[PDB]
């Protein structure tokens, strides 16, 4: 074989059915890269929840019509307002999580129409102006409420009292990428003729073993309509989508005063 | 503490990881991180700030 | 011997230094009956925040004079407000937990008096008025801020606009029984010319494993002035009294909706 010497002293110089989870009851799912959430290793004692925050939390049921483009939230942001899990978010400076994530939908046999939900790590999504990254804390934080896509880009032409707002789109995902290699991220299907529910469980993913829950998102949830909604010879159909999400495994260290962020 | 022998009187010193409103008054100082020295007792005191942080490395 | 033989089947027929606390350090103690504050025993899963609740909390300084008369307060009532403890009070139906009472008081060797600090269970107070237990919810709950004593029964005549308020007398404890007796409750004795300082650890006592924590309560302190305040020849006196209290072993259990009630 050829032979190889190393001279310099440093490696870089070298040559190259029901899930119930505390009180909480529903009645197949899909984990996020095989990995199913997990504490910290071994490798400041931090406080731990068992049951008063890892546990299903419902947030606002929304409306699917036959012009509804897409929604999108950002986690942990959905969640800061729901019991004892904002509290512990906002009294640490450092937390840690994964997720379980499910959506409800419910039809009969005589409707049809198919919902993609996709599951994004480090979702950035575009402005709605000329300036790049002015997009406001507030406007980027909806929280329960969510956002919603667009099936076109209007710019904001207004330099006297500029929005500062996003402007996803949906054939481009809102971040400059097709929307059919979307399904490279962790993502489920709702086809209404063969079911009407989805499950996703999201493990803790991030640069860093432990980080603040306040000034970045972890995840990020799209659901879009890949078939138009339809009933019979109907003009007008619309019926309701709903998003339950439960916490699993959650850290919190750095015990302070709380934190109070300004949202408008 | 360079005062009297005769001087007594007690301090709180507090540490609070960043994220949130610096403290400006004792209830939301002792909230955090903090140590209670007494003078009359002990001329000296020590605080240690532990190493808590999201990345390995700070910069300078 | 005797002979005696029951006839009936049931019984009743039968014949007859630095102390640290989770994120919280203070630099000889007393256990109240010498028991230390435990969990319950083996004989709905409790939620039990292990450090987030299990710390030291100060509450309002007061100030100690010529004429002062004494102060009291309810437990757990005085920690209502006090970060976590308090949300987890109010999201539960059921609560326990022990506790660690430190008073601290400190002065010169050229002052003079005696403190007296008693833990009473059952704390119950006497009225102000003809009306038996006639007394209101806030008065009898007023949380950090506490109470006072005095040392005459003033009679609050006025049927128009009843006050409800406790009248609590200083030589009488506030409940009908001298004061020389309560040295039977656990007490501590802070004498300015040998010590500075009290501390106390109360266990979990009550006639049941676990009850309510907003509708009851379980302990109660008294600061009385056994000696009256001195200081060379001046006129006036005043010196700081603080009170920190720390939760020790706390359950809970029964968690739905929170519970917010009408203080005033």
């Amino acid at each position: 074989n050829y032979t190889t010497i190393n001279y310099y002293k440093d490696s870089a110089s070298n040559a190259a059915l029901q899930l119930t989870i505390g009180n909480s009851t529903i009645t197949n799912s899909v984990v996020a890269y095989g990995r199913w959430p997990e504490f910290i290793r071994d490798d400041d004692q931090p406080t731990e929840p068992d049951v008063a925050t890892c546990r299903f939390y419902t947030l606002d049921t929304v409306m699917w019509g036959k012009e509804s483009k897409g929604w999108w939230w950002k986690l942990p942001d959905a969640l800061r307002d729901m019991g004892l899990f904002g509290q512990n978010m906002y009294y640490h400076y450092l937390g840690r999580s994964g997720y379980t994530v499910h959506v409800q939908c419910n039809a009969s046999k005589f409707h049809q129409g198919a919902l993609g939900v996709f599951a994004i790590p480090e979702y950035c999504l575009a402005g709605d102006s000329d300036k790049q990254r002015y997009t406001s804390y507030a406007n980027a934080n909806p929280g329960e409420k969510g956002g919603k896509f667009y099936s076109q880009f209007n710019r904001d032409t207004a330099v006297t009292s500029p929005k500062r707002e996003f402007c996803p789109v949906d054939y481009l995902l809102g971040c400059g990428v097709l929307l059919g290699n979307a399904f490279v991220y962790p993502h489920q299907i709702i086809n209404l003729r063969t079911n009407n529910s989805a499950t996703i469980v999201l493990p803790y993913v991030n640069a860093m073993a432990i980080d603040s829950m306040v000034k970045h998102n972890n995840w990020g949830i799209a659901i879009l309509p890949l078939s138009p909604l339809d009933f019979a010879q109907e003009s007008s159909v619309e019926i309701p989508i709903t998003v339950t999400i439960a916490p699993m495994c959650s850290e919190f260290n750095g015990l302070r005063n709380v934190t109070a962020p300004k949202f408008q | 503490f360079c005062g009297s022998m005769m001087a007594t009187g007690k301090i709180l010193v507090a540490y609070a990881p960043p994220g949130a409103q610096p403290p400006t008054s004792r209830k939301e100082a002792m909230l955090g991180t903090h140590v209670i020295w007494d003078l009359g007792l002990q001329s000296s005191c020590t605080m240690v700030v532990p190493w808590i942080s999201n990345v390995t490395y700070r910069q300078t």
